[PDB]
């Protein structure tokens, strides 16, 4: 016997990163899983060092954030790595979900459903993150968001006031958000392990969607180094952002301290929620807007039930590819609209794009699968 | 009112990806802050010691702090006296409560300067175009004689008077204090107060690009070398009969 | 690279608005009679005269 | 789970391989390489490109209508 | 003020303000300017034509300005 | 002085993982310095705005 | 805090009204005086800790809000202190 194979602790490592039979043909798109892994740790590490100087009190919140960038040695990179890493975490998250959708990976129900929980969790996590500096966008973002929950009939007012710790986004609300933003990423990690636990029952899918038992390779030279090369590419993207354009994806207004009387004309989320934001305001209703806001994310849990094709991947399905790319293109439209005022053009296009999003996933994509089956005489 | 105009693209000496600040220009801009702006603008986040590594020297920075009075801590009686000025203090001065700014300038606050460049939309360009580009009210739009005119302002009803040609200055070696010139410097300095890490970051960023340009191909070649075995593998199927 | 990021995170736990050390307190000797130990605050530390 | 030796049944397949220290990491890299990327591009443009231009167009038009709308002649 | 300090802004602005794109925009400025003067109960107030003129001028301003500034 | 070159590097230093490590650590030390100064000077040339001005103000201390 | 405990809404309001607080700033950036709510606390004596010293002489009457729990012996230490004052025995002079 070996040492790697038999030791209780090393076994786990061996079975997950060394001797794990992996398909020989997975491409970049499969890298986002390890990249999310890196982003999770990067968020935790820079997140901890910030917590060593950050104050959770409205009196000194902004000041402590400023204290970090001017006074704390190298406090600024840590702060921007954190901020930009959160965006890197969403770019990877979106690649990952999309990869799963195109390739049929969702057929691993538990893995995928756990993945949905992971998406929601980092979303809930990042939202609370952004409130912490107590900028104008932090406060008004915190306000606009939480208040959505007041549309829930009979329970909504009490619910919003319960999470607020008052009648507004005040002292109680900031400290609160700190605590939850600290504990959430650890829980995320425990869930990322369960995610990887379910994934291991089958091993990875691959571009063709066809089983690869016939040609597996060890994760041990091939995917360790391909993940390495890929993390280096994540570092480039992140560092390019932080050492050259640290505010590019940021809102210059979150730089003005919170003012509960000053409502900026602006008022929009961080870019990663813009598509959902666009879907929300497309509806001339308080309940429906938030009902459809929720449904724009929870729909990923309906996807496996709407698989209709006899093939797993999209590699061999042209009609489906077009529909997929129209989903991604529709999601650009949604974010773009979400980052725009609710005035002319913008209302009706963002209204129709919302319908398209749901017409696409719920009706068009399945119908295409049936048609494709038929063309193949299946 | 609901109509607006966007600032041009001025060739700041710190616009390029790997471009430092003109530290001589941050000085004069600090000078502009010191007399003019300071009387109304709070720069709560910058201190005297912050200038040391940047523009001035230990000695000079001490002296500039000594030209004001702070209100130091209490002693035996529970007091509140005055002190020359250290290096340790910051620049919080104008007036206490935000309401005092309003009482003075009239229901308007000259928003704190320490974070301005980074808080506008358009950086130094918004501010430069504002300060330099003051003009005269066209037809039918009357103001409120405290609401001056600036095209580069939301709604165009601004509460700030144009204070850039009031030619003050101590351009030590010799630099003319034209409206243009005082404005470049004041914005160049403002860039710095909003983003003090600016230069050092671009030095790291330079190094990040050189390291990556060395590391990227190398890790790629390491990975290709190991994937070799698979890329040139040849298969053959040899069934019975 | 590893050095640099590690060094930077390590360094983030030292200086700040903690370069102070001004003090240089001038103490009036006639305020402390014979046999008494008078303590003052000097550079964030107790100073006995 | 998984392991190697318990995956699936395979018969009559030979696999010739060569050591990484005896071959080049980048064989015809530009020679065979670039043609392949062009070919991969051809294969996919008609499926990836169109959705996106439809947005590109909707974006530029959408912006023009909006900005042109906040202006006015008579009445 | 009265006479003595040579604003590079004013200098380069002349040459700039002049030029084609701005000649035309200022034409509409004046056109619309004189309309609003010629009435009473009106509200089409010329705010727009001013900004368009300024834009065209100011783009050319930036391009040619800072060169001389020391 | 070319085929025998990478051959010597392998013979004298890369064969054992001992030397291999010792060489990259000895190699990390010198490289750090050469890259740092070498890159500072490139950052130095494309600029000339920071502490080149120092010669003036100081000295008078 | 007294409402649920001893007094009533009305009575508690009144006791707060028998002092003046120094409320927030208005338009001019002021600092005026107000009757007393129910919302305020009991911070009053004097500002800086040094003022206690200047007065009582280099000594501070330690804050009362946490005394019982901060002594060793609870109310007993304080009760025995307050009630059990006595006279200095032989050879131990004080400082008046
Ligand atoms: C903290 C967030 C996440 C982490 C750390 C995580 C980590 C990983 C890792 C390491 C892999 C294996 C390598 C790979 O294919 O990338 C993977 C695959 C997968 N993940 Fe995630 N992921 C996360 C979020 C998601 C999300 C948002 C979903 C979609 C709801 C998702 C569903 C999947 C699925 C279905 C696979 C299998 C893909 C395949 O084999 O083709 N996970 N994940
Ligand atoms: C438990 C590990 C984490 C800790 C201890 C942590 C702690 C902090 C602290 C103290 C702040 C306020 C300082 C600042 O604004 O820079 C902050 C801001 C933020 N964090 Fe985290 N966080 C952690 C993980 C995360 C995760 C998982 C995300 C989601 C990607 C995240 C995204 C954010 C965002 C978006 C902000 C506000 C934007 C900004 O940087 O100004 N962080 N965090
Ligand atoms: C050259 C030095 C100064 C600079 C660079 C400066 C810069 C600025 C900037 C960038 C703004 C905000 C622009 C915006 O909100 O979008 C502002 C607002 C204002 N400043 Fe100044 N300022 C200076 C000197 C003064 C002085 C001397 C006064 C006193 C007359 C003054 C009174 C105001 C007021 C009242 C406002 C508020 C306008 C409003 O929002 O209604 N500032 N200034
Ligand atoms: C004020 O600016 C805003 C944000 O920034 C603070 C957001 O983040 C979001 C969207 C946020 C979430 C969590 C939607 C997901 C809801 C469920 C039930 C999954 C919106 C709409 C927004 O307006
Ligand atoms: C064969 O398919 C797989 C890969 O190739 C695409 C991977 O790259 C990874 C990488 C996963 C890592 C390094 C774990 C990170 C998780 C945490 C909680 C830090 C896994 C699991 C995998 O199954």
């Amino acid at each position: 016997t070996n040492i790697r194979k038999s030791h209780p602790l090393m076994k786990i490592v061996n079975n997950a990163f060394i001797d794990l039979p992996a398909p020989s043909n997975i491409s970049s798109w499969w890298n986002f899983g390890s990249l999310l892994g890196i982003c999770l740790i990067l968020q935790i590490l820079t997140g901890l060092f910030l917590a060593m100087h950050y104050t959770s009190d409205t009196t000194t919140a902004f000041s402590s954030v400023t204290h970090i960038c001017r006074d704390v040695n190298y406090g600024w990179i840590i702060r921007y790595m954190h901020a930009n890493g959160a965006s890197m975490f969403f770019i990877c998250l979106y690649m990952h979900v999309g990869r799963g959708l195109y390739y049929g990976s969702y057929t691993f129900l538990e893995t995928w459903n756990i993945g949905v929980i992971l998406l929601l969790t980092v979303m809930a996590t990042a939202f609370m993150g952004y409130v912490l500096p107590w900028g104008q966008m932090s406060f008004w973002g915190a306000t606009v968001i939480t208040n959505l929950l007041s549309a829930i009939p009979y329970i909504g007012t009490n619910l919003v006031e319960w999470i607020w710790g008052g009648f507004s986004v005040d002292k109680a609300t900031l400290t609160r958000f700190f605590a939850f933003h600290f504990i959430l990423p650890f829980i995320i990690m425990a869930i990322a392990m369960v995610h990887l636990l379910f994934l291991h029952e089958t091993g990875s899918n691959n571009p063709t969607g066809i089983s690869s038992d016939v040609d597996k390779i060890p994760f041990h030279p091939y995917y360790t180094i391909k993940d390495i090369l890929g993390a280096l590419l994540l570092i480039l993207a992140l560092m390019l952002l932080v050492l050259f354009a640290p505010d590019l994806l940021g809102d210059p207004d979150n730089y003005t301290p919170a003012n509960p009387l000053n409502t900026p004309p602006h008022i929009k989320p961080e870019w990663y929620f813009l598509f959902a934001y666009a879907i929300l305001r497309s509806i001339p209703n308080k309940l429906g807007g938030v009902l459809a806001l929720a449904f724009s994310i929870l729909i990923l849990a309906l996807i496996p039930l709407l698989h209709t094709s006899k093939q797993r991947s999209m590699m061999f399905r042209p009609l489906s590819q077009c529909l997929f790319w129209a989903l991604v293109a529709d999601l650009l439209t949604l974010t773009w609209i979400g980052g725009q005022p609710v005035e002319h053009p913008y209302i009706t296009i963002g209204q129709l794009a919302s319908v398209l999003y749901f017409l696409l996933i719920l009706v068009l994509m399945p119908t295409a699968g049936t048609i494709e089956n038929k063309l193949l005489k299946w | 009112s609901d109509l607006e105009l966007h600032p041009p693209s001025y060739p700041w000496s710190h616009r390029g990806l790997l471009s430092s600040l003109d530290h001589t220009s941050i000085r004069r801009g600090f000078q502009v802050y010191k007399q003019v702006c300071s009387s109304c603008h709070s720069m709560d986040y910058v201190a005297y010691r912050h200038l040391v590594g940047v523009c001035y020297t230990e000695d000079e920075a001490k002296a500039l702090a000594e030209e004001v009075e702070v209100q130091d801590g209490p002693n035996e009686d529970g007091e509140m006296f005055m002190r020359p000025g250290k290096l340790s203090d910051y620049f919080p001065k104008p007036y206490p409560n935000p309401e005092a700014a309003r009482a003075a300038n009239n229901g308007a606050l000259p928003p704190d300067l320490s974070y301005i460049v980074r808080a506008r939309h358009g950086g130094e360009d918004y501010v430069f175009s504002l300060l330099t580009g003051y003009c005269e009210p066209p037809t039918g739009v009357s103001l409120r004689e405290g609401l001056y005119f600036n095209p580069y302002f939301p709604g165009q009803a601004i509460g700030m008077a144009p204070p850039i040609y009031n030619e003050v200055l101590e351009f030590d070696d010799g630099t003319p204090a034209t409206m243009s010139q005082v404005a470049k410097d004041v914005c160049t300095f403002l860039r710095w107060a909003a983003e003090p890490e600016h230069d050092h970051r671009k030095r790291m960023g330079l190094k990040m690009l050189l390291m990556m340009g060395l590391l990227l191909p190398l890790v790629y070649a390491m990975k290709r070398h190991k994937w070799s075995v698979l890329k040139s593998r040849k298969l053959a199927y040899r069934p019975p009969k | 690279a590893a050095k640099n990021v590690v060094s930077q995170f390590v360094s983030s736990m030292s200086a700040s608005a903690d370069v102070l050390a001004m003090s240089k307190i001038e103490i009036k000797l006639s305020d402390i009679p014979e046999g008494k130990n008078m303590a003052f605050k000097w550079r964030g530390k107790p100073l006995f005269v | 789970g998984r392991q190697f030796g318990h995956l699936t049944r395979v018969r009559h397949v030979i696999t010739y391989s060569l050591s990484p220290f005896e071959q080049r990491a980048f064989p015809h890299y530009f020679s065979k390489g670039i043609p392949n990327v062009l070919r991969r591009t051809r294969a996919c443009i008609l499926r990836v490109a169109p959705p996106f231009v439809a947005f590109y167009l909707v974006y530029t038009w959408g912006t023009q209508e909006f900005e042109k709308s906040k202006r006015k002649n008579p009445a | 003020e009265e006479e003595e300090l040579v604003d590079p802004l004013t200098t380069v602005r002349e040459q700039c303000e002049q030029l084609e794109k701005c000649v035309k925009a200022r034409e509409r400025l004046e056109l619309c300017d004189e309309r609003v003067s010629s009435r009473s109960q009106t509200e089409e107030d010329c705010t727009e034509e001013l900004l368009d003129f300024l834009h065209a001028r100011d783009h050319c301003v930036a391009h040619k300005l800072f060169n001389s500034l020391k | 002085v070319a085929p025998t070159l990478t051959a010597r590097l392998y013979s004298l230093l890369f064969r054992r993982t001992s030397t291999f490590a010792l060489t990259i650590v000895v190699g990390a030390l010198f490289f750090e310095r050469a890259f740092d100064q070498g890159a500072d000077a490139i950052y130095e040339h494309i600029n000339e705005g920071k502490l080149w001005k120092h010669i003036k103000h100081k000295y008078e201390n």
